[PDB]
């Protein structure tokens, strides 16, 4: 049942990489500051798959 | 032990000030209506909304909004039509002419009468008071209709029709109205007056039914103009687009007109943790559902 | 609890759903012997130390 | 020009997208436009949809580090739990290899 | 299925990737390198385009 | 353009524009070293197990 | 290149720069060694038999 632990993992690695961006980005001027966005899955019922 | 199904709480979250102007939230029981490619109808709760190349409501992973259309000139909500996808066109629109014209003059009766006998158009005291209103044809030009008051005797006051924007029109010098008040000044019969402009580069003249209602002409100094309306616009482009607590979505133009495009339904069903999740965190109803329930965010508990 | 053949059985688990119909049931489908029916539009479901 | 006459070389264009957020990165601050973002749609700053500019200005990053610093902390704790969920994934499962 | 190019400035559509859908998907007769035939126990297969 | 004899030009810097960006760079290399902070326990406990 | 007469050059080595890199490379070699560690206790688990 590692499948959903390592898919949580994978979102919060790409959530502090994206922060760590923006906060490294600073000061330059054309610059838009960026997000993420997640979405749970479900193939079957009853259970979650990360 | 079997397992005997799992359930999801529905407790509302908490509400995060993300910023931006396409991100909604709902404080209580509701879901936002969804349809894919296929036509099925998918049931949310993601507030993340964006546009696309066709310039629809989808949400982040690539399903039309839909809600209760926008028809009618000029457009307006319609709760009795099934729902439909929520789209901001681009195209722009075009100019309408003023129809429905009304102003509210406040006279002075301690005016007397003036001295010039003749009515003259290039002398200020020939007139009491003087009227300019903008009114819009079919093409967009503006008329600039002046109104003229003048005061021949007790309780008597004669309006005049003059357009400065046409240099064919004709100096008026009859009389185009004639208003009588009433014993305390109240505005009796005689408010209503059909004026008409004249046409400019190759477009039909303006016609519209001009106001003076709710006008009293007792002594109030000297005479001012407290209200003026009119309903023409000129062509406006898409500028902006903002989303209200109502859920309509409203675009703002060069000519600050207010064109609605539709508004967001709510669907409540009759009893939740029947849902089952398909993919994405939408929802689709089913059996232990029952039936859409469809509504505005207004009432209706929703 | 009244059973789908006709009986009524008992319970001590309590945890209560509602079916599309708007009848108090309990997880598996069965309905509660009172039938407390509650309605659509509803914000909150109170209950007190009796039945109420 | 040294004779009291002004020429002008041309106009800044400036490019406004039917929908935003389509605009992939590519490697400098450049954007570049693909499907689901919409055609150029060229313009002018003069009105309309195109703002007005500004001679000898430029705009910040956008990107305030007190927002930012919140968030790496929210963010570290949801991996860390993360990692909890693993580690006693394979507690479970070892206890189940040697029985 | 498409392709992204340098100087086209959209992509190229270059073509369909279908499937195909039996009704006895238990039935079917398996070969290795993860690869099944179709078999008399297993219906004709009838190609469609994902999501209908 | 024109010279000027006996006359030399100044360093053209602003004591008081340097004064108050220092501040704001030490800041802003203080807070990527969070991040190096953050990166360092959030691997340890991954080897760790 | 031109000369100079009574100065020095430093060791252009910037402490920042190593300090890091330091880190990164301490959890490199830590992780190398969970693979010795994980080849010990497979190899541990299959003898014991």
């Amino acid at each position: 049942s590692f499948s959903q632990a390592v898919s949580g993992l994978n979102a919060a690695a790409t959530n502090l990489d994206v922060i760590g961006n923006n906060i490294a980005n600073s000061a330059t001027y054309g610059f838009k500051s960026g997000t993420a966005s997640f979405a749970d899955m479900f193939a079957g019922s009853k259970v979650g798959l990360g | 032990v079997k397992v005997a199904g799992i359930t999801q709480d529905f407790t509302d979250g908490t509400t995060t000030n993300t910023g931006r102007g396409l991100d909604v939230a709902i404080s209580q029981n509701g879901f936002f209506r969804l349809v894919d490619s296929n036509g099925s109808v998918f049931y949310s709760r993601n507030g993340q909304f964006k546009l696309d190349e066709n310039r629809n409501l989808v949400n982040m992973q690539g399903m039309q909004l839909t809600g209760y259309p926008a028809t009618g000139t000029p457009p307006t909500i319609q709760q009795g039509a099934n729902p439909a996808p929520i789209t901001i066109p681009n195209t722009l629109m075009a100019a309408k002419s003023t129809t429905t014209a009304s102003m509210q003059i406040n006279l002075n009766s301690t005016d007397p009468v003036p001295s010039k006998t003749p009515f003259s158009v290039s002398d200020a005291d020939s007139y009491n008071k003087k009227g300019t209103v903008t009114v819009y044809d079919s093409q967009g030009n503006a008329h600039d209709m002046n109104v003229y008051f003048v005061k021949t005797k007790d309780n008597e006051w004669a309006v005049y029709t003059h357009d400065s924007s046409d240099p064919a029109a004709t100096a008026p010098t009859t009389a185009s109205t004639t208003l009588k008040f009433n014993e305390n000044g109240i505005l009796e019969s005689g408010g209503t007056v059909n004026i008409t402009t004249g046409t400019i580069n190759g477009a039909t003249a303006a016609t519209f039914s001009l106001s003076f209602l709710n006008s009293m002409q007792q002594n109030t100094g000297a005479n001012n103009i407290v209200a003026t309306n009119q309903n023409g616009y000129k062509p406006g482009d898409l500028v902006s687009y903002q989303i209200n607590n109502d859920g309509t979505v409203v675009g703002n133009y060069s000519n600050e007109q207010e064109q609605v495009l539709g508004q967001i339904v709510l669907a409540n069903f009759a009893n939740n943790e029947g849902l089952a999740s398909q993919g994405d965190n939408v929802w689709a109803a089913t059996q232990a559902s029952g039936v859409a329930l469809l509504g505005t965010a207004g009432s209706g508990n929703f | 609890v009244m059973l789908p053949d006709g009986t009524s059985a008992y319970t001590r688990d309590g945890s209560f759903q509602v079916d599309q119909n708007g009848q108090l049931v309990t997880a598996g489908g069965f309905q509660v012997q009172p039938a407390i029916t509650i309605p659509a539009n509803a914000l909150s479901i109170t209950i007190g130390r009796d039945g109420v | 020009y040294s004779n009291e006459q002004e020429q002008v070389l041309g106009q800044i264009v400036l490019a406004n997208f039917a929908n935003n957020e389509g605009l992939a990165s590519q490697g400098d601050n450049v954007w570049a436009a693909t499907q689901a973002s919409g055609v150029a749609l060229l313009g002018t700053a003069g009105s309309g949809n195109f703002g007005k500019l500004t001679n000898g200005a430029l705009e910040a990053s956008n990107v305030d580090l007190s927002k930012e610093l919140v968030n790496m902390i929210v963010a570290q704790r949801n991996y860390q739990s993360n990692a909890q969920t693993i580690k006693t994934q394979d507690q479970i499962l070892n206890t189940l290899v040697n029985l | 299925v498409s392709v992204t190019q340098q100087g086209q400035a959209a992509p190229v559509q270059v073509g369909q990737l279908n499937l195909t859908t039996f009704m006895n998907d238990t039935g079917l007769e398996s070969i290795g390198e993860n690869l099944y035939i179709e078999t008399q126990s297993s219906g004709a297969p009838n190609e469609s385009t994902p999501g209908l």
